[PDB]
This record gives C-alpha cells, structure tokens and sequence, in this order.
C-alpha cells in the first residue's frame, strides 16, 4: 500500500476487475482462502431462493504477462459488510487500496 | 501542512537527518534527505533481458 | 556409421529406432510445477494419467 | 554439469582475453571498445563509469 | 602501556530490546569496538530459523488448504518469523496440530526440553470450520545470517519427500544495534568513555551471550593479523586417473532392485569398484543372493560397459 | 557527475572551520588530520608540498 | 557458529619504509570491519616520540629571524615534526644542536646521546648561510599514544608519536571456490621508519585485541 497516496487508488482497485466487490450488504457466514459466503440482509434479499451471494476466488493462476494473479480475503469471520464493500484483495491491491 | 505533519511526529523540518556510514562508523557531513518513497518494480527484470 | 558402430559394441547399447522429444525444463529457469494438463484427440485413448 | 573445476579453468581462457562491449546508437567509433573481463554472479553487466 | 574495558550495567527493558553498557573505554575506542561490534552484532550472530516444513495435504505452496484462511504460501510466511530457541540440539522437528474455528499460535505446538517458544502470540493461522482440522512436520535448523530457499538445492541427492516446503532461512536475532558513545566521567582519569550499546532482539538472545560470541569473532580474525607469514596452499593437483573413474561411483547408480540393492549395503559394497571384483563365486554365499536376485546384476553391469570379477594391482588410490 | 562533484567539494574552501591556519608537513600528515576528525576537508592551511 | 579466517597474504613491500599488504578471503562484510579498525589505532593511538616543545638559543617568539638562517621558525618546527624518534629506556630525552659554518645542518650534526636514536642523520634540519652563523639549541621530545596538536598543548610543536605517516584499506571482491563474494583486504602503509610496517600492525592488532581480554571465553 502507498504510505503516498492521492485517493483513486480506491476507485481504480474496485473498478478494475482484480478484487471482488460484496454485491449485497450482509455478514460473512464463512471464510476460506478459497471462498467467501454472504448472507444477505434482509433489506437488500429477494423474497423467493433466499440466502447468500457466495464468492468463488481465484487462486494461484497465471497471467498475461506470466506474473501471477491470486485473490485474497480481507474480511474476518462474522464481519459486517455493506454492499459495495470490499470482501477481498487482487494481486497488487491491498484493502480495498490499488498497491502497485 | 507537511511540515506541521513533520511535527506531530517529533520529527525535523528538514526532512533531513544526520546519518552515519555504516563501514567506518563515523558521520556524514551535512544532512541527507530520508523518507519513504513508493517504488515499483518494472518486470524489465535481469534474467528475462539476458 | 563405422566407428560409432564399434562403440556400440564395446559398451552394449542397443541403439533405438525412436528419438528423445521430451518436453524439458529452459536452462536456468526453475521453479515448482503447480498444474498438468493433458489435451487428448477425440478418438484417442487416454493414458493413465490423463 | 557446471563442475566446480571448470571455473578456475573459464578464469584462464578469459584473461588476456578481450571481449566488445557495444550499446544501441553505434555512432561514433566509440560505440564499440574492448575490454578486458572481469568474472561477476548476477545478470548483469559492470561498466566503468568513465566509458 | 595501556588499559582494558569491560561490561557494566546490562540493562533489559524488554524481552525483545536491552541497552548494555560498556566503561572502561580510553580515548575514542567508544567509535573503535562501537562500530566494528555493530559490523559482527548485525552479522555473524548464531540463530535458530525454521527451515523446511512438511503439512497435511498439501503437495506445494501455490496452494489452499480446505477451510483455512490463509494460503500456503503465506502459512510458510508466518514461520520463518517464528521465533524459537533450542540448546543442545542443532536441528529439531516441532509438530503442529489443533482443530476448530480457532486461531492457531505458536503456542498451540507441542514441547520439547530444548524448545522454548519465546512468542506463543505469535499467529501461525486460522481455522475455519468446525471440523477443519492441520497437523505440520515444522522443522528448524541453527545457523548463521540469511540462507535463501534457493541455494539449499546443490546438495539435493533426493529431497523428494514433494510435500517439503522448504522455508527461506533468516538465521539470525538481531534486529537492529545502535551504539552511542557519551563520555563517562570515571572517577579519576582525565575522560574516558563509556560505550551504551543499545540493541533490539527476536528474544531468543540474551544480550551479554551476544556481545562475548562477538568479541569472540574479532579475535579468532585479528588472530592471523597479528604474525604475517605470507601463508599459501601447496596446490598442483595430479592429472593421473588411473582406472576409470566410472569405479568411483556408489552402487545407486546402478538403478538396480531394492533386494540386489541392500544385499551391496550389507555384504560390504557401495563402490563399484568393489563389486567389480567380487565374483559370481562370491555372491551364493552372500546373504537372500538367487538366481533372479543375481541375474538383475549382470545386466546393469553389461549395459554401463563393465563386468563381474576382474583385477586391478592397485585399488583404490591415492590423497 | 558524481565523481566531479566529489572532486570539487573536496578541494573547495569555507570560510573558517576545524584546521583552520595551521601548517603541515605534507600531504600525508593532511590525510591523518582529516580522517582523524581534527581538520574539515576545506579549511584554508599552508602546507609543504613538492 | 564455526568462522573463517584467510590464507594467501602477499605483502609486497617497496622500500623498507612503505608497504602493501593483501590478505583474502574474508567473510562478507569482514573486510570493511577489520580494515577501518585496524585504520583506527594504527593511525590514532599507536605510541611514538616525536617532538613536542622547542626552546630556541636566539630569539623568545615564533615570528622572530635568526640569523644565518633562510628557514622561517615555522618552517623548522616542520622539519622536525619529520624527524624519526626512538628512545630506549628514558622516557623524555632532550638534544643539544650544535653545529656552526657554511652549510645544512643534518641529523648526525645533533649531539649523540646514551639512549638516543636517530633512524634519519642524512635528515634536513636546517640551512646555515655564511660566515659564522651561530646555532645550539635544547629540544625536548615527548611520549604519547597519539598524533597531539600544538594547539592541544594549552598549559609549541604538533606531536606526531604514532609512527604511521598514513593509512589506507581497500576493500574488494574475493572469490573462494564455491562462494560468490567475500571480501579481499589491501592495506596500504608509510611509517616514519622507527618501526616497520610489518610489525606496526602485529602490535596495531595486539593492542586492540588486548581491549577484549574482557569478553573472550
């Protein structure tokens, strides 16, 4: 992460596809390395197929360029967050920030 | 407003310290500049190029 | 041809009827083999790994 | 097999011996000088500050 | 004609950091033994750093354990900061298990009368899942400063048990040193100084071992600076084989059977320059030897070139 | 660059600083004043030269 | 926990005075902490006899002339710091110049003392012009572990007792077989020939050595 920054670092993280972006505000049943489950609240779920939003990470994986592209999560169990939030980091993003 | 940050963290104005050469131990004439500066790698790396 | 023959009989190779083609490792790159992938013909029977 | 012997051996047919050293634009006749080598681990090439 | 200084006050202040002091120090030698300690305090200090790690189910680093949060890679990241000391021994396997939604410490491992965990804080993962359950072969060497992953494959001759992880090795316990030299007013003498020495540890030293291994070092190397006997090596290595050198190889390489393999190791032959000459007279009389475990050793021999039974008036020579 | 800028900060001269007017026997004994703290690089002196 | 000390160690000496000395394979980093600190004492406190004061026959001040004498009063203080003192078992000696006449006064022109020593005779001390030109003078030599200013003196010469005219290390890359770079060590030595360098530095060395009788095991 920049100690240095000038504030789009967190525009262009979320923007670009590299990190993985809670599509519905809710709390984190669970977390693996490998996978992130959201149960929605309430407010945001549709009615009918209830439950969760379940992101799949990508992991270790080659690139164009040969560098390697992997995921990582950065929300600990039963953690708040709010739609939009970030629930986990790209390859050279760190927090929801862009770290080159 | 960078200095005023300088301050809070009990450090020089300058942005300059005194250093001293690790080999011989002693001073360094005048202060140099140290602070933290984000640097990237550029993948022009060695053992791709050779 | 001649003395290539001779040597094949002073040290008992039986020198085959099929080249080395393998897929080798780049000199001096290396690293840890993370994922094979085996690409087989429609119509081809699948080795044992594949 | 890169034994270790061989090194002490390079060490000799390298010494007197003169290798080029040429970088992009060739523009004037100094574009190209020879020096004499000097044995270096790491990728990379050391050139004298001055040339 | 001159005088000797020595430790006073070795003051700790945290397991981690200490300032010890040293005051018998004459005119400026506060700088000479200051910077010159720092030189061998920030280098040639002894450390125990984990070194290879065996885990579960898992085959390399690139990979994911089920239903822990951290990547393997970042899981071998946490050790080599594990910090550790051990006494007698100079390489020990800790073991690792623990299961249940639950941030795995360094505590969490088991005991040994040599292993003292000098931060059992420290996070090596977590779990997270009821039943999701690791164990790990954690192994840790003792050395000197930094011995990089890489470089510990020359030796190789088989590490092939896959699922070792080897670890880049930090050997060392000191973080960062700093001496200051404030004049200390003894008594009578016109000014001598003292020498505050002020340092920051993994904990798994204990500052005056430190500083005496330290001193320790600055003499063995002085030691040869003191005479100056223009020393050389004698050199002019021989360029006589006289055999080939092939009868210097050990019976491996014969790619033979286990059962042919261990009858070489316990008959008493691991050059081939020995079961060279060592005839089919000698080999019924040697220990679980037939005729499917023998003709196995007369077809290697015959493909590499060579044979049973045979002589050379001289073997083997000669340093 | 930086060798001349080294060159030039050596054999440069301020006003008034350690070593100032003293007088030496040569060279030599100008290095052991230096290195040993006692004069500033730059600091006007007479000294016998050959 | 087992360290490296080095082999090969060619000092190539030229003249008796000056040499240079190579000694690898260091450990990394071993180079720089050996050389700067051998650098230290060998140019710091390295015991000598030098010349500290000088009381003069003909005149009370160091702006005065003599006459008989091109050489500033300065300026012979400099030709002194130069001369090679080495005494036995007196710890301070004190010379009488005398010497008169049309020409130089060198060292074996000094009064020969019991415990006295001079390694340079052949030593300029100073010019004498013609006619007469009268000189004798007292000149007191001092002891110190140390190079001490005339300024220094406060209650005149520079005294310069270490030996060492000057000192250099240069560190370079030393190969040793199957590892990449220790450090090759090059010290470069002038004395004032009262001892020579091969020895200034055993006892450079044994002097710092001797600080850490308090820590070896």
């Amino acid at each position: 992460k920049p100690l240095v920054g000038t504030g789009m670092e967190r525009a262009v993280a979320v923007d670009s596809g590299v990190t993985a972006v809670a599509k519905r505000g809710g709390v984190v049943q669970y977390v693996d390395a490998s996978r992130i489950v959201i149960k929605v609240n309430e407010d945001e779920m549709y009615p009918g197929e209830a439950g969760i939003d379940i992101y799949n990470l990508t992991k270790y994986t080659r690139s164009n360029q040969n560098t390697c592209i992997n995921q990582m999560p950065c929300v600990s169990l039963g953690e708040p967050v709010e739609r939009g939030d970030v629930l986990a980091d790209g390859p050279s993003t760190d927090l929801g920030e862009l770290a080159l | 407003e960078i200095k005023e940050l300088l301050k809070l963290g009990d450090l020089p104005t300058s942005g300059q310290i005194r250093l001293y050469d690790g080999r011989t131990g002693e001073q360094f004439e005048r202060p140099v500049t140290v602070g933290y500066m984000y640097m990237l790698k550029l993948n022009h790396l060695v053992d791709d190029k050779m | 041809t001649p003395e290539e023959k001779l040597l094949r009989a002073i040290f008992g190779e039986k020198a085959s009827d099929v080249k080395d083609s393998s897929l080798r490792v780049p000199n001096g790159v290396s690293g840890t083999v993370i994922d094979v992938q085996v690409f087989t013909r429609d119509g081809v029977e699948k080795d044992k790994r594949a | 097999r890169e034994e270790a012997v061989v090194w002490d051996i390079l060490d000799e047919v390298i010494r007197e011996h003169p290798v080029l050293l040429n970088r992009a634009p060739t523009l004037h006749r100094l574009g190209i000088q020879a020096f004499e080598p000097v044995l270096i681990e790491g990728k990379a090439i050391q050139l004298h500050p001055l040339v | 004609e001159f005088l000797k200084p020595r430790l006073v006050d070795i003051e700790q202040v945290s397991s981690t950091h200490a300032k010890v002091t040293l005051e018998p120090l004459e005119r400026g030698f506060g700088h000479t033994l200051g910077n010159a300690l720092r030189r061998i305090l920030l280098s040639s200090m002894p450390g125990c750093a984990v070194t290879e790690v065996e885990i579960d189910g898992v085959l390399h680093e690139y990979s994911t354990k089920e239903g822990v949060q951290e990547d393997i890679l970042e899981i071998l990241l946490n050790l080599k900061g594990l910090a550790v000391r051990v006494q007698g021994k100079d390489e020990v396997i800790l073991t690792l298990n623990k299961s249940g939604i639950g941030p795995v410490t360094a505590a969490d491992i088991t005991h040994d009368g040599d292993v003292e965990i000098v931060k059992p804080q420290h996070v090596i993962c977590h779990l997270t899942d009821e039943n999701a359950s690791i164990s790990m072969r954690i192994k840790v060497q003792r050395g000197r400063g930094y011995v990089p992953a890489s470089t510990r494959i020359h030796s190789e001759e088989d590490e092939r048990p896959i699922g070792r992880l080897l670890v880049d090795a930090c050997y060392s316990p000191v973080e960062r040193i700093a001496y200051n030299v404030e004049a200390a007013r003894v008594e009578q003498r016109t000014d001598l100084d003292k020498l505050v020495i002020e340092m920051e540890t993994n904990g798994t030293i204990d500052p005056e071992e430190a500083i005496r291994r330290a001193a320790t070092i600055l003499a063995e190397q002085l030691e040869a600076f003191v005479d100056l006997r223009d020393v050389r090596q004698p050199e002019v290595k021989e360029e006589k084989p006289e055999f080939d050198p092939i009868l210097l190889r050990p019976v491996d390489d014969l790619e033979l059977t286990v059962r042919s393999a261990n009858c070489l190791k316990a008959e008493a032959i691991h050059y081939i320059g020995d079961l060279v000459q060592r005839t089919e007279v000698e080999l019924l009389k040697t220990p679980n030897l037939g005729k499917k475990s023998l003709t196995e050793i007369k077809d290697v021999l015959a493909s590499r070139g060579l044979s049973l039974g045979m002589r050379l008036e001289n073997w083997p020579p000669a340093s | 660059q930086d060798v001349v800028l080294g060159l030039y900060y050596m054999t440069r001269d301020c006003v008034n600083a350690k070593g100032e007017g003293m007088v030496l026997t040569g060279p030599k004994e100008a290095e052991r004043l230096y290195r040993s703290g006692l004069a500033s690089l730059h600091a006007r002196v007479k000294v016998r030269i050959t």
